[PDB]
């Protein structure tokens, strides 16, 4: 039951095969159309529904998938 | 990664496949 906007901040976690996973910085670069109140919205909504953990801080996710 | 940052990390990672387990369950 995702949002577009979700489905894509969550394609770019999963993209990301680094072991700390992506970082804030990397959504915010990529994801150009977004607000920074959405891209953190959908990274809550992602980590509420087990899509999504974060890794060496709050700042980095890696995908459950 | 450190040790202690991979320990967190796999710990991280439990819980979110946990928290998806749940929700697919519900």
């Amino acid at each position: 039951g995702l949002t577009v906007a979700q489905n894509q901040v969550l394609n770019l976690i999963k993209a990301c095969p680094r072991p700390e996973g992506l970082n804030f910085q990397d959504l915010k670069n990529q994801l150009k159309h977004m607000s920074v109140s959405s891209i953190k919205q959908a990274v809550d909504f992602l980590s509420n529904e087990g899509h999504i953990y974060s890794t060496v801080d709050d700042d980095h996710f890696k995908s459950t998938d | 990664l450190t040790e202690e940052q991979r320990k967190k990390i796999e710990e991280n990672r439990q819980k979110a496949l946990a928290r998806r387990a749940e929700k697919l369950l519900a």
